């Protein structure tokens, strides 16, 4: 099964006619991020067929060369933002290695799907993008993969990521869940959540490959 | 001027930072209770409430082990400090939805 197809239904089940067209509009007049060539990076770098585990984000980045389309990502020359250093000192306690790069295209490569519930923003603005269409677009992502897939791990950060609870058929598969490892919560439940291991644990007991979450 | 430049100002002379280093920002949702310390956050204030998030970062920000942040709810404004290097928030203003708790902002004035 492939993202192509998967696209194709939710295209039809909804029409986004007015969503291209106000982006044509904010790329044309307005600095907006990711590039427009990397909005769908996750899907690109994730194969429907290679999913392993699901990794909820929020908005892009919004600054200048920091988003490229994942979830947490940013453009490996790019400074270090306060979530991902959290992740990756969770990561050195968790699994025991060291990250420093802070490009995720090898957890991509993984099967790791880095999904943003959102996937444009205009340049400084949080959340400028909310509600034109790409929760409709993400929320159908996110079913498409509970409905098509086998065993998968759902990664849920933050209370609005655990909105998408509801989504995911829990006799199927995997929530890992917790508090968001933003440094202004990462102290109530982030540290100490083993959320790397935790997922290898679960697919090696459906018969998978864990994740390789070292640089790779 | 903006509300984070002026913090920019604050922060840059309190802790003796350099001026023209950029401060990049973070934005992110997460619910009150999961924010902010316990007695700031009750039933009928900031209790289950999402707040948006931007939190401040740099080199030397990182050196002094510090995060200056800005805290909204919807359009008012919640809190403005910084996470110093004990992991404690330090507010220059706090609001509860209800009153204004903490105020400082004078502090901002530049």
């Amino acid at each position: 099964m492939e993202w192509s197809q998967i696209f194709h239904d939710i295209t039809t089940k909804h029409d986004f006619k007015a969503m291209h067209d106000f982006l044509e509009k904010e790329y044309s007049t307005a600095i907006v991020y990711p590039d427009r060539e990397n909005i769908y990076q996750a899907f690109d770098l994730t194969p429907f067929e290679n999913i392993k585990v699901v990794i909820l984000g929020q908005d892009p980045y919004h600054g200048p060369n920091q988003a490229h389309g994942l979830a947490f990502s940013v453009q490996p020359n790019a400074k270090f933002p306060p979530s991902l250093r959290n992740m990756y000192k969770e990561l050195a306690d968790d699994i025991g290695c060291v990250r420093q790069t802070p490009h995720l295209q090898d957890w991509a490569r993984e099967g790791v799907l880095l999904l943003n519930t959102v996937l444009t923003v205009r340049q400084g603005e949080a959340n400028s993008h909310r509600d034109i269409g790409w929760e409709t677009f993400t929320d159908e992502i996110i079913k498409a993969v509970s409905d098509y897939k086998e065993h998968v791990v759902f990664i849920l950060w933050g209370k609005p990521a655990q909105q998408k609870i509801k989504l995911i058929d829990t006799s199927k598969h995997c929530i890992i869940k917790s508090v968001h490892p933003s440094p202004l919560s990462a102290y109530r439940g982030f540290f100490g959540s083993k959320p790397y291991s935790k997922a290898n644990t679960y697919l090696e007991s459906v018969g998978k490959s864990p994740i390789n979450w070292c640089e790779s | 001027m903006t509300l984070e430049l002026q913090l920019k100002h604050y922060i840059t002379n309190l802790f003796n930072l350099p001026k023209d280093e950029k401060w990049e920002c973070e934005s992110i949702e997460e619910i009150a209770d999961d924010i902010l310390p316990d007695q700031y956050v009750r039933l009928g204030a900031l209790s289950n409430k999402i707040l948006q998030t931007y939190t401040y970062y740099s080199d030397t920000l990182h050196e002094s082990n510090i995060y200056p942040f800005i805290l909204y709810y919807q359009k008012q404004l919640i809190a403005i400090g910084y996470i110093d290097e004990n992991h404690d928030m330090d507010f220059l203003y706090l609001h509860n939805t209800i009153m204004p708790l903490l105020d400082q902002r004078y502090l901002l004035t530049g």
